RNA sequence: GAGGACCGAACCGACUAAUGUUGAAAAAUUAGCGGAUGACUUGUGGCUGGGGGUGAAAGGCCAAUCAAACCGGGAGAUAGC
RNA sequence: CGCUCGCCGGAAGACCAAGGGUUCCUGUCCAACGUUAAUCGGGGCAGGGUGAGUCGACCCCUAAGGCGAGGCCGAAAGGCGUAGUCGAUGGGAAACAGGUUAAUAUUCCUGUACUUGGUGUUACUGCGAAGGGGGGACGGAGAAGGCUAUGUUGGCCGGGCGACGGUUGUCCCGGUUUAAGCGUGUAGGCUGGUUUUCCAGGCAAAUCCGGAAAAUCAAGGCUGAGGCGUGAUGACGAGGCACUACGGUGCUGAAGCAACAAAUGCCCUGCUUCCAGGAAAAGCCUCUAAGCAUCAGGUAACAUCAAAUCGUACCCCAAACCGACACAGGUGGUCAGGUAGAGAAUACCAAGGCGCUUGAGAGAACUCGGGUGAAGGAACUAGGCAAAAUGGUGCCGUAACUUCGGGAGAAGGCACGCUGAUAUGUAGGUGAGGUCCCUCGCGGAUGGAGCUGAAAUCAGUCGAAGAUACCAGCUGGCUGCAACUGUUUAUUAAAAACACAGCACUGUGCAAACACGAAAGUGGACGUAUACGGUGUGACGCCUGCCCGGUGCCGGAAGGUUAAUU
């Protein structure tokens, strides 16, 4: 549910929260639970290397099962739980053997609920087959890029992958982006979209709560001087030049992707 | 007023101790120097 | 066993002072000064072998050099070692 | 019993005035002043190195030094002054 | 040395870490040092002084991070990193009370304890890890209850009968303390228990963990402050007595109870609740593999041995640390008495510590820090700068506007001390004896002695004044800018600047764009378009018009021109 806080503070005026009675209250599942510790941004010769990175809450990082290849072997769910690694939820799910996994929520997905991976599989919610095993025009998220290597893409909350077309050895899928890109049959796939749709709506309200989450501030390259950014300088607001990143690159419509390896895979452009 | 030097032991010895100084060829420079001039204290090494 | 030659190297001399003297005739303790890689149980050894008493217990401390002036040359003298060795009741030294 | 909520000590700051200006102090004292459960504050240790760092951005800060630190060297730079 | 006076007392007292390193104690000296003198000193000289299985370090274990055999990469120097190995600020065994030195003490002594390990007997016995599982193991806020530290009063014991009216009493002064350990298991917290059968999971195995199905029982287990008992016929103890080398020593020693109040400490790593979703590894428990088989090994009792080494003095909001100084500065942690008070504010005190290392006079101008002021009351001035003023609690009452929360403590006003009564002390809190029950205990019910105790009303009464001191909002009206809380020019600028939630454009399909980097790699991210970067704008409300000629970006590729090459 979506839910407005009411103005008894400045700072909590424009809060809207996302609240799911669903989730669990207690702790995670300890054996597939590791450490996770921050990075500020910086890399191996300690330079801050992505800017606005620090500070926030301490976070345990969560062992997914994005590969799905239990095959065979039913699980039921037994709850969905808080991830804070991630905007989807994530459900804990016990196969009949006795072996626990965490596996992304999908949309609808419940505790008791039945899933199941493989070849096999019943096309539902939370099952996980092959595309090749997927009917076409199915929307399905998770999705492998190579066989075998774990799901990929269509993984936020909310998020899904049109399966359009299926020739040869390759399916066709439209993402979220828009592009159209192919991907072996092979590659698995989960049906449904990521549950959480309802991430968007939620409103911060205040600065404090990007904070929160280990983000720190923006300074616009407008507001230094000229040895510190392209855009910088002036005698009042003055700006008298094209816009461009703080290393001197076109940053209103200049495109990046330079990548002629995985060109052949991409039917069309997002835009 | 805080002022600059604020003692520590272990960072004193950790910043610029004998081992320290071994630990790359510009700090065996250092003591090589050093030893040429003749120093009594090659080091903050207590 | 410690060799009786480590044993003859470990005693150095009688400590001498008040605190020495009231240890001695109120908790039948003598105090020494020992050579200051000494350990606990080398002194035992030593003064039960040497001195021929029997020994309940040792305990010890280093002693820090001063430093001191002579002719405008600053000095320090060496740290030692101090033992305070327990007597058996009845032992006389 | 929520809150970058409210009054207010510790704690963190530094808006006004007087003093001080060969100072008690190379930035303080005194009377007042702001925050005071948070984008808070603090101890210990770690990491980033000079056209480089870091910067809620003042060309600020990087050991009382900053529109390019300090030390040593080219070095007796050159100086129609 | 003494008597008096004054000052601090959430410190200007006590105790640590850090840093320093003999500054500590005793004797002796006064050249220099000490902003004066100095017989004194943190000064000179000499001697003395730091005692540990249990406190700390070392040690086992890891975090960030560092290094890093091979390895990958780089003209060389070197960079990164795997197996590993280091690295606390975090996890890991055990000691308390009393006495004692001029100077150390949880270290010495007295009394009473505890922990780990090696050996050797005795009895029983499936032991075995570099592997598996458990555990260790974790957030913010809030709310109570049960307690203790501690205080107050009474009782008790000892002493007293007052320099000036009174003081044999409902009077005055002091004391009324006792640990760890061991035993017991309470307020409370959590969890259903037990026995069989089976199983694609835990890299092999597993009797362990996980999963499935039955039977049976319903109370079993785990955890836990405090109290109580013992420790303790002991120790300590007001004072008294006797010597003093008049500093202090030696001997003896009464009472040693209760009630009430009560933490920010303990139960509590709990409970409730929220979203921003809250280390690791070992010690510890358990499972088996290879392997070992009446052996080794394990469990328990007993005995015996071992627990090394280094630190331990002294200062520590400071004259001993950082500030060139015996410098109005700076410096993390712990302790927390009385009266008033909401309080760790504030005033006065306790324990305890101090009067700040030039003094003596005088009583001009002027300067500094304060007190009071006739009449006037902002006329001052750039400007009410500074000063003066307001100031508490309860109650009455409170406008426009508003995003419906606010505005608001709007504004404005009334009451307030003391005494008596209601009521020899009330409502409330606490709670003994007694009685009853019991699945008999640290139990339940009743019962209310004793203790503690607001607030109100009525009547009276003193002063100029009862929130009497300290302490402690000035208020209202119009308007610019920025939504707001935050941030900033350490040392002349705190703002209208920066940030900000929100908004938009744009890049980016993951070996992402992008960034650090000759590179290997690393960050982005163990993220995946509801995501990540860049840029502008800056809550919210109503909105955001026309221009693509210029510059840029995006698309096109028929033609013209055009590089190396040939
Ligand atoms: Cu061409
Ligand atoms: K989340
Ligand atoms: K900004
Ligand atoms: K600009
Ligand atoms: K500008
Ligand atoms: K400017
Ligand atoms: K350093
Ligand atoms: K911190
Ligand atoms: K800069
Ligand atoms: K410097
Ligand atoms: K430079
Ligand atoms: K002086
Ligand atoms: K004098
Ligand atoms: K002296
Ligand atoms: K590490
Ligand atoms: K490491
Ligand atoms: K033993
Ligand atoms: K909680
Ligand atoms: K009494
Ligand atoms: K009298
Ligand atoms: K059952
Ligand atoms: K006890
Ligand atoms: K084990
Ligand atoms: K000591
Ligand atoms: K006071
Ligand atoms: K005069
Ligand atoms: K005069
Ligand atoms: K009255
Ligand atoms: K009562
Ligand atoms: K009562
Ligand atoms: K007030
Ligand atoms: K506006
Ligand atoms: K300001
Ligand atoms: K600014
Ligand atoms: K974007
Ligand atoms: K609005
Ligand atoms: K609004
Ligand atoms: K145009
Ligand atoms: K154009
Ligand atoms: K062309
Ligand atoms: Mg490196
Ligand atoms: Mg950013
Ligand atoms: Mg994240
Ligand atoms: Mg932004
Ligand atoms: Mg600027
Ligand atoms: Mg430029
Ligand atoms: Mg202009
Ligand atoms: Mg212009
Ligand atoms: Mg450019
Ligand atoms: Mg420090
Ligand atoms: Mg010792
Ligand atoms: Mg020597
Ligand atoms: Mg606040
Ligand atoms: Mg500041
Ligand atoms: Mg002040
Ligand atoms: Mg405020
Ligand atoms: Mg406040
Ligand atoms: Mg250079
Ligand atoms: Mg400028
Ligand atoms: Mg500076
Ligand atoms: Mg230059
Ligand atoms: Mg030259
Ligand atoms: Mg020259
Ligand atoms: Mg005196
Ligand atoms: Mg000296
Ligand atoms: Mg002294
Ligand atoms: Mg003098
Ligand atoms: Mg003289
Ligand atoms: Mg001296
Ligand atoms: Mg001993
Ligand atoms: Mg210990
Ligand atoms: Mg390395
Ligand atoms: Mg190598
Ligand atoms: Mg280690
Ligand atoms: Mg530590
Ligand atoms: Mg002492
Ligand atoms: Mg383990
Ligand atoms: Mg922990
Ligand atoms: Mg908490
Ligand atoms: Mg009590
Ligand atoms: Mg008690
Ligand atoms: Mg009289
Ligand atoms: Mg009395
Ligand atoms: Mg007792
Ligand atoms: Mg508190
Ligand atoms: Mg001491
Ligand atoms: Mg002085
Ligand atoms: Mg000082
Ligand atoms: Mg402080
Ligand atoms: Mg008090
Ligand atoms: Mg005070
Ligand atoms: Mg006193
Ligand atoms: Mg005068
Ligand atoms: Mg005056
Ligand atoms: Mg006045
Ligand atoms: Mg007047
Ligand atoms: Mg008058
Ligand atoms: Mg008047
Ligand atoms: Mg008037
Ligand atoms: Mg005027
Ligand atoms: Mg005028
Ligand atoms: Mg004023
Ligand atoms: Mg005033
Ligand atoms: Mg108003
Ligand atoms: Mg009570
Ligand atoms: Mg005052
Ligand atoms: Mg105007
Ligand atoms: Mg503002
Ligand atoms: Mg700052
Ligand atoms: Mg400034
Ligand atoms: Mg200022
Ligand atoms: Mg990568
Ligand atoms: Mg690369
Ligand atoms: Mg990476
Ligand atoms: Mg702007
Ligand atoms: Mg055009
Ligand atoms: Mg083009």
């Amino acid at each position: 549910a979506v839910v407005k806080c009411k103005p008894t503070s400045p700072g909590r005026r424009h809060v809207v929260k996302v609240v799911n009675p669903e989730l669990h209250k207690g702790k995670p599942f300890a054996p597939l639970l590791e450490k996770n510790s921050k990075s500020g941004g910086r890399n191996n010769n300690g330079r801050i290397t992505t800017r606005h990175i620090g500070g926030g809450h301490k976070q345990a990082y969560r062992i997914v099962d994005f590969k799905r290849n239990k095959d065979g072997i039913p699980a039921v769910v037994e709850r969905l739980e808080y991830d804070p690694n991630r905007s989807a939820n994530i459900a804990l799910v016990l196969y009949k053997d006795g072996e626990r996994r965490y596996i992304l929520a999908p949309k609808g997905l419940k505790a008791g609920d039945q899933i199941q991976s493989g070849v096999d599989a019943a096309i539902k919610p939370g099952n996980t087959l092959p595309m090749r095993n997927i009917p076409v025009g199915s929307t399905v998220h998770n999705v492998e890029m190579k066989p075998g290597k774990g799901g990929q893409l269509a993984r936020s909350a909310g998020t899904y992958v049109q399966i359009v077309a299926r020739d040869g050895a390759y399916v066709t899928l439209r993402l979220r982006s828009g592009e159209m890109r192919k991907v072996e049959a092979d590659c698995r796939a989960t049906l449904g979209e990521v549950g959480n749709a309802e991430h968007m709506l939620r409103v911060l309200g205040k600065a404090g709560a990007a904070r929160w989450r280990g983000v720190r501030p923006t300074v616009r390259g407008t507001a230094m001087n000229p040895v510190d950014h392209p855009h910088g300088g002036g005698e009042g607001r003055n700006f008298g030049k094209h816009p461009v990143t703080p290393w001197g690159v076109q940053t209103k419509g200049k495109k990046t992707r330079s990548n002629k390896r995985t060109d052949k895979f991409i039917v069309r452009r997002r835009s | 007023m805080k002022r600059t030097f604020q003692p520590s032991v272990l960072k004193r010895n950790r910043s610029h101790g004998f081992r320290a100084r071994m630990a790359t060829k510009n700090g065996r420079q250092v003591l090589a120097r050093r030893r040429a001039k003749g120093r009594a204290r090659l080091t903050v090494s207590k | 066993m410690i060799r009786e030659e480590r044993l003859l190297k470990v005693l150095r001399a009688p400590h001498v002072s008040e605190k020495a003297s009231t240890a001695m005739e109120k908790s039948n303790t003598i105090v020494l000064k020992v050579a200051k890689d000494a350990t606990k149980a080398e002194i035992k050894a030593a003064v039960q072998k040497l001195f021929e008493v029997e020994v309940e217990v040792v305990n010890t401390l280093v002693v820090k050099g001063k430093v001191k002036r002579h002719g405008q040359r600053i000095g320090r003298r060496s740290d030692w070692k101090k033992a305070y060795v327990t007597l058996k009741e009845g032992q006389n030294l």
